[PDB]
């Protein structure tokens, strides 16, 4: 696949340029916060169970049209699936934040997810109250300005790492719907 | 062995289903390069890998290993062993795949598995 | 034996796929994707179908028809009509792979122009190939904007009828060759048809009424003025003392 | 207009072919059950003002909202505007009775009419709670034949549902 | 459109008129001799091809002069669209048989022909004549005085319906000229 | 595709309306007029090879030059089908007179006639010699009832209509 | 579009007989029972504002969900052409109600419909309980059981023709799911 | 979705041109009255629940016949149906004098409101007098200044004449 440092040896591989003192400034910045980055991914995987069941104990609270009869949800043949669907979303978004670049999260996992819902009947008014909910408790956790976990990390800013992972929630976003 | 493709771990994905079908034998460059249509007509998309699997065993090199010096017990358990991998049940599902041999053909047979 | 046949063991049997290389997809994306490409045709031949049967329900706002539906006057020449109905459709099929290219995205010009006051109506424009090849044909045969339902009023008129058309027939032709879209007949089934229903429809052109053949000098005049004559108020002042020029000049998708 | 009779050459000027059996059923279709719609249509103008008052009265105690200062039907003379208008809407329809159409139904009543009817505030169901009354207030025993004042409700209703 | 059935009802609504006994009874001469219109007009649109086919040879017949070089039916195309003119004229005086009012026939073809005919030169003498070669026989096939045709009607009378096709023999026939 | 049933309501999917009460009494009048078109329908079909053999030889002397080696009816087997072809003449209005309108005429046996009988080269004077016999060789009281002889006669003439 | 005196001629194409007596005794029972099956469709286009409104207020009841965002039914517009959807859910059947086939409905609109209620997401549930509730309202209206509406008409019975419409929303809920 | 940049980069790219100085001097307005205009939004966040109960309530008093049971309010469960339809108005204009312009408010605000309701029997002369109460109740010291005093009101002027 690849990753931050794998996609500027091919930014540079179309001018077939040696990667010297031009753009290694950017790289040299991305182990200054390289701690920081590792420090940021282990928030989101200490609370994933809880993560993916606010997904559906808020957007069946304030749609219970999902799981009346017929419905998309309504199942639980469909619900052990939802589940599994997303958790998956949960856990490429993590690959695609630790390592920095999103072509691991569009080519093996979002190319043929908008035809997932489309051969099925799933919809998309549905799925963007289940994933605009993680876009808000993923970069509310990298704070740790949440309510009740408490990451006690060291001070310092981190609203780098915020609109890092905030640019897959749109590129998860435009890809289903 | 996963799913969803790349280009650049078609290298992983085919040489391990060389090695399951062809049962971890050594197959050298100079037989590599006898599946030079069928290898690339993977790396295409024409075939899935369950249908590679299929085109692996309809080569010559198969026809050479497991069905020249091989007899008819020893030719229907290195087919199950290829391209299901598992041993057979009993005797009525030996006899089964023996006739889908004699009467219908060799081609018929290894496709019978898939 | 015992001879025996049950189900088949490749019923789907690839019907789905066969383009022959796919982009390295996958077996499942690759099974639903082409599932998907039998569903999301055939709603490009929904959607331009639904709203222009809806467009047909303006040719009889009343219920009854008038003279807007001119099908073939003369009583054996209704079946001579339908030969080279399909074969606008056959002519369009052939076009070549340079004109299939732009007919999708000069279709997609003036479909945000009629779609900028809704955008539950410019996401559907651009999510269809067919459905804005349709719908600038089924918008103009509704509220009269070719020249199917417009007679010359002026000499001066009918001389700037006749400037545009000849650039319509600049269009249909990269060279000295003829194009697959102007043409006239295709296995000499007819004799002079062409003209002759051209001229028996341009006797509907100025006897449906006379209000049915004045706002449309008020529909047709400001459509081009929005469309086309937008950008240079020069090109205006000819539509608006002159409605045979804002009825007459096309897009450039669509040939001639 | 739309009547029995346009509908069968609306097709045969379009599609250019000559009147054979297509068109010989409808014409003669309308001797048939007429006797009794003829007699329909004479009874609305047998005794139409009074229908004219009997029908449009009631909708008052249920719509009695225009009394107050600040709505259309403010002083006395609104009702003079009132019953005027309750003379003309069923005239387009005993001239349809004797023909059988939903033409000067649709030429002269409800073409237009939710453009005007929400730019003048004209109250909808105001009309049809005195409408309505003709449509129950109705005895087919007694007063009209229940061959052809039935289809008398079959045309109030096109009244109803397009003022709806 | 109008029918003689809508001319009998806009003759009164300009005067708030509502309908009785007298005025039912200019739609109830219709109805009641309407088995007669039913049995009218299916027999000359039976013959229909042989009005114009009398009335091209029985033509130059009694006007050898119209297929002279110059004339108005010397070009192929000028017979072959010269029956074109009468054969549609016909069904426009039977629009008239079946409804009874003559304003469709002008208002759908003749608005607009007789300032046409002087721009290609379509002669005024012989429009009317024109009307007139089968003006014989299609009001001798309603009232039966036909001789290579006769037919099998519920016999009786036809001749208040023929002066009626005889009112719109003229009626087309006064604008084409 | 032309029936009484589908007159209008297939242009009243060109007109957004539903089958209202001038789309209904429409085919009543059919009705009282049904029990004479099925006293043509198996009497037609009652006597449906001796009006075969009745009009087949009568259009061979009329137009005898068929017959002559070279011309179109030369041999043997083309005459037999020219009683084949003469057959779905006298067995489509056996279809059309069912349904009231134009239905099975006027897209299965004449849509493009003279197209397919030019470049065929089969003169259709031939054909409606056959017809025109047995047109007019159909008494009204005594091979069926009264009615019934101009319930019949609609399509009898038009389908040489159709040929002209 | 056809009708039900043609679907005997689809009956009869492929074997291509002289249609004879003995198989109209279906077709002369279309015109025993021809006044029965109009004297039904009356009922139906008088209460053209009662049959759409509770297919739509009944959902509302029943299903309080989707009125709330995530759901098939949210905008004014989501109003204005959900209840116009319906409106030719009936229409389209409405011409079919006299002619006695499906010779209108799926060859018009019903060659597909499930291939146009992909492509915008159009829930299925919801379209099964719209014409679910119209046909249980529709024979409702014949069968004389409206909780205000009741007319006066002839006496005798349709449970023969009750499953006309029955057979008609049945196939209209086969191609929407 | 339709505001100053969401009409005039269609108007460029329907000439097919680049952004020149035209659209460049025509879109810098934008800011300065929206220092102003966003002051609605800092303002009713803690008033979007008892300003809905003092002009909510007040198109309720000219109009308190409506609570019979046939009405649109009959019962208080439906003044439930209409607790979440009166202040979805408030609100669509709350998402719009976010944008400036009235681009949310012209998809599903207003784009189809009448369709349903003469159907559904609810008159909107009613929905007018709601946030007629608006219409007088704005102050020009205390609330915001009459530089955006009108342009609060003219947005509910906007919610108005759609409904005309
Ligand atoms: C896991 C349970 C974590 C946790 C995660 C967070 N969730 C946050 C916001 C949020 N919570 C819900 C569910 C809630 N909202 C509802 O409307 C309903 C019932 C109908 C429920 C149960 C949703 C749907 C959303 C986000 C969508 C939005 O913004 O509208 C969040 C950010 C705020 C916060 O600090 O809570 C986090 C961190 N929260 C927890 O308590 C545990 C540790
Ligand atoms: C079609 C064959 C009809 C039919 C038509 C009738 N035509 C009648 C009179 C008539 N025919 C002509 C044309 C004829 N006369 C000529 O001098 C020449 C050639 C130079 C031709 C071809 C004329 C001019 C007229 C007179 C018309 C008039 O007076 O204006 C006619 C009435 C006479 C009669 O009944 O014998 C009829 C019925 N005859 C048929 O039965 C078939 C169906
Ligand atoms: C003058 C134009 C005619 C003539 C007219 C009369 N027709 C009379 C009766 C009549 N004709 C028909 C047949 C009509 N109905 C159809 O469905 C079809 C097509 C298949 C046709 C042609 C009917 C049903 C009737 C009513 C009684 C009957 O069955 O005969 C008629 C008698 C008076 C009356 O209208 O009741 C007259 C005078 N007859 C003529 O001889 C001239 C040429
Ligand atoms: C004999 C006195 C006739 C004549 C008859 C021939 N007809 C030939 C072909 C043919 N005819 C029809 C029309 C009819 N048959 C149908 O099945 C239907 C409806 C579907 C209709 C209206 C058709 C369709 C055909 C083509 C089928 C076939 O080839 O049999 C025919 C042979 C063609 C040829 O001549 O090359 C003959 C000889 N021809 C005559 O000369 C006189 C008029
Ligand atoms: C079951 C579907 C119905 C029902 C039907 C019956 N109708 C019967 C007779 C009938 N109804 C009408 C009126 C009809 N003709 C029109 O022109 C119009 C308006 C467009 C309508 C509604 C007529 C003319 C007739 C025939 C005799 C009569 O006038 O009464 C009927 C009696 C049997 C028969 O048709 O002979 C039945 C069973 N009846 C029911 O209980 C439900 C509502
Ligand atoms: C009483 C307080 C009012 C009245 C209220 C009613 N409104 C009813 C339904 C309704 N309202 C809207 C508009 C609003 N809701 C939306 O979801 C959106 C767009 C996002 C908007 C602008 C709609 C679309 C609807 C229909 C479906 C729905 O409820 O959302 C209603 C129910 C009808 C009934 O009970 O009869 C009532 C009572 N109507 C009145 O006449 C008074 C003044
Ligand atoms: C007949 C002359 C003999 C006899 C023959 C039987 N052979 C049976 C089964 C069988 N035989 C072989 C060996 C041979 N057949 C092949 O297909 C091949 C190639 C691979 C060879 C060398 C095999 C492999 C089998 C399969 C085992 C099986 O079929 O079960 C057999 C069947 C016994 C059974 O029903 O289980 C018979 C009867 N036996 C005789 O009695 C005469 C002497
Ligand atoms: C403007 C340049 C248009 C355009 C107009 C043409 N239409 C031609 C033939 C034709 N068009 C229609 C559809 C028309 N009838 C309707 O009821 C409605 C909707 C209310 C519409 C739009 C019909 C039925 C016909 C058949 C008449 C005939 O030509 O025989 C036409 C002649 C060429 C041809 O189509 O064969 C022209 C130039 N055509 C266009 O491509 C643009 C968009
Ligand atoms: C023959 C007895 C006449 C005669 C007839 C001619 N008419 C010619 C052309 C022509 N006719 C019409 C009217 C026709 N077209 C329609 O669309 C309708 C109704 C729907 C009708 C009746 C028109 C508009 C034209 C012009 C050509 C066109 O259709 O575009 C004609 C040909 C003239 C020529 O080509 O030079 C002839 C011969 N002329 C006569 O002298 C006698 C009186
Ligand atoms: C009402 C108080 C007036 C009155 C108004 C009428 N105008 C009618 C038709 C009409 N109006 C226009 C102008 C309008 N259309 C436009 O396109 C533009 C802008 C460019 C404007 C201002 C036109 C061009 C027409 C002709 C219709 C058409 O073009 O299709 C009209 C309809 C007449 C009718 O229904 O027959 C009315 C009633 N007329 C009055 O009596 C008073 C003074
Ligand atoms: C309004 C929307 C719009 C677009 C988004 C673009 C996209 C676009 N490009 C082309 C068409 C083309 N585009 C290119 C472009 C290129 N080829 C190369 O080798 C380079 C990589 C690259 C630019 C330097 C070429 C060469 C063609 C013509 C194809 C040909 O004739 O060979 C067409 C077909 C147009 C037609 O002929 O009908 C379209 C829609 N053009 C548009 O009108
Ligand atoms: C053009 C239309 C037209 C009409 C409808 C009648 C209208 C009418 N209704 C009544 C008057 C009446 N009519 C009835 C009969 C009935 N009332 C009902 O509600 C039952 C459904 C129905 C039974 C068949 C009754 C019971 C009265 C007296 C009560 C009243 O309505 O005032 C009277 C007084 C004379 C009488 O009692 O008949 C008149 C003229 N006349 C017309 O010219
Ligand atoms: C549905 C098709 C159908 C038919 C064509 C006849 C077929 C037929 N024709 C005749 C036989 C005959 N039929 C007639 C009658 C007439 N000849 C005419 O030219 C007049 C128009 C008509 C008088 C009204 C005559 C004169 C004969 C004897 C000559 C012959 O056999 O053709 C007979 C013997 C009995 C009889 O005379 O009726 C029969 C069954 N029957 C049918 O069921
Ligand atoms: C969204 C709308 C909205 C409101 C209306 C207010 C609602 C509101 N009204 C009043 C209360 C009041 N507010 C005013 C002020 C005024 N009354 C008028 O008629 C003038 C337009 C204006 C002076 C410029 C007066 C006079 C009262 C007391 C009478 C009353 O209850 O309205 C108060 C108490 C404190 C205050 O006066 O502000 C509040 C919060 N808040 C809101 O969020």
């Amino acid at each position: 696949m690849l990753d931050a440092f794998s996609r500027v040896v091919v930014n540079s591989d179309a001018k077939a340029a040696y990667v010297g003192g031009s753009d290694l400034q950017a790289l040299k910045s991305f182990i200054a916060d390289g701690n920081k980055r590792l420090d940021a991914v282990n928030s989101i995987v200490s609370n994933a169970s809880c993560m993916v069941s606010d997904a559906v104990s808020g957007m069946i609270c304030e749609n219970p049209g999902l799981i009346s009869p017929g419905g998309n949800c309504y199942t639980n043949r469909r619900m052990a699936a939802c589940l599994r669907d997303g958790e998956i979303i949960l856990r490429y978004v993590s690959y695609a934040l630790l390592a920095g670049d999103a072509s691991v999260l569009e080519d093996r996992c979002l190319n043929g997810l908008k035809e997932t819902y489309i051969a099925l009947g799933v919809p998309t008014n549905s799925s963007i109250r289940a994933v605009s909910i993680m876009k808000a408790q993923a970069v509310a956790f990298i704070t740790n300005t949440a309510t009740e976990r408490k990451m006690s990390f060291a001070a310092g800013d981190c609203t780098s790492l915020a609109s890092e992972v905030a640019s897959y929630f749109d590129r998860v976003g435009a890809a289903i719907s | 062995a996963p799913a969803k493709m790349s280009l650049e771990d078609r290298q992983l994905l085919v040489l391990q289903a060389i090695k399951q079908v062809f049962g971890n034998a050594y197959v050298m460059e100079e037989e590599r390069a006898s599946f030079a249509k069928q290898e690339s007509m993977f790396l295409s998309g024409e075939l899935s890998v369950r249908e590679f699997v299929r085109e692996l065993a309809l080569s010559d090199t198969y026809r050479r290993r497991f069905f020249e010096p091989c007899g008819p017990y020893r030719f229907v358990e290195l087919n199950m062993k290829h391209l299901l991998g598992r041993g057979p049940i009993s005797q009525a599902e030996v006899s089964q795949h023996v006739q889908c041999y004699v009467n219908n053909g060799y081609e018929a047979e290894i496709s019978s598995y898939v | 034996t015992g001879y025996d046949s049950k189900s088949s063991p490749n019923f789907p049997n690839r019907a789905a796929t066969r383009e022959r290389r796919t982009v390295s997809f996958n077996a499942r994306v690759a099974r639903n994707k082409s599932q998907a490409k039998k569903i999301l045709e055939k709603a490009d031949e929904f959607f331009a179908r639904s709203v222009t049967m809806q467009y047909k329900a303006f040719a009889c706002p009343n219920g009854v028809y008038d003279i807007q539906c001119t099908e073939g006057t003369v009583k054996g020449a209704a079946y001579e009509k339908r030969a080279m109905a399909v074969s606008a459709a056959f002519r369009a099929k052939q076009a070549s792979p340079a004109a299939k290219a732009r007919a999708l995205f000069e279709n997609r010009r003036h479909a945000i122009i009629a779609s900028h006051e809704c955008q539950h109506e410019e996401d559907l424009f651009v999510r269809f190939p067919k459905l804005s090849a349709a719908y600038m044909m089924g918008k103009t045969e509704a509220m009269r904007t070719c020249s199917r339902y417009v007679v010359p009023d002026s000499l001066e008129e009918e001389y700037m009828a006749a400037s545009v058309d000849r650039q319509m027939k600049e269009r249909a032709c990269p060279g000295g060759v003829y194009a697959s879209s102007c043409v006239e007949g295709n296995a000499k089934g007819q004799a002079e048809q062409a003209r002759v229903a051209a001229l028996a429809t341009a006797f509907r052109s100025a006897q449906k009424s006379a209000s049915k053949t004045t706002a449309e000098r008020y529909s047709s005049a400001a459509y081009g003025r929005d469309h086309f004559a937008h950008g240079c108020s020069y090109e205006e002042s000819v539509f608006n003392t002159y409605p045979a020029t804002a009825a007459a000049m096309r897009s450039k998708s669509y040939n001639y | 207009m739309k009547s029995v009779i346009t509908t069968v050459v609306s097709a045969a000027d379009a599609a250019g072919r000559f009147p054979s059996n297509s068109d010989l059923e409808s014409i003669q279709g309308n001797i048939q059950r007429s006797a009794a719609r003829l007699e329909a249509a004479e009874k609305l103008a047998g005794n139409h003002e009074a229908v004219v008052k009997e029908a449009g009265d009631a909708c008052f105690a249920k719509y009695a909202y225009l009394k107050n200062p600040g709505e259309a039907g403010e002083n006395q003379e609104k009702i003079n505007k009132c019953y005027r208008d309750v003379d003309h809407y069923m005239r387009l329809v005993n001239y349809c009775l004797v023909v059988g159409g939903t033409g000067p139904l649709d030429e002269w009543g409800i073409a237009g009419a939710r453009e005007v009817y929400r730019t003048l505030n004209l109250p909808t169901s105001a009309y049809v709670a005195s409408i309505a009354y003709t449509r129950d207030r109705l005895c087919v025993p007694r007063d009209m034949s229940a061959q052809a004042g039935v289809e008398f409700s079959a045309y109030l209703d096109y009244l109803i549902n397009a003022l709806s």
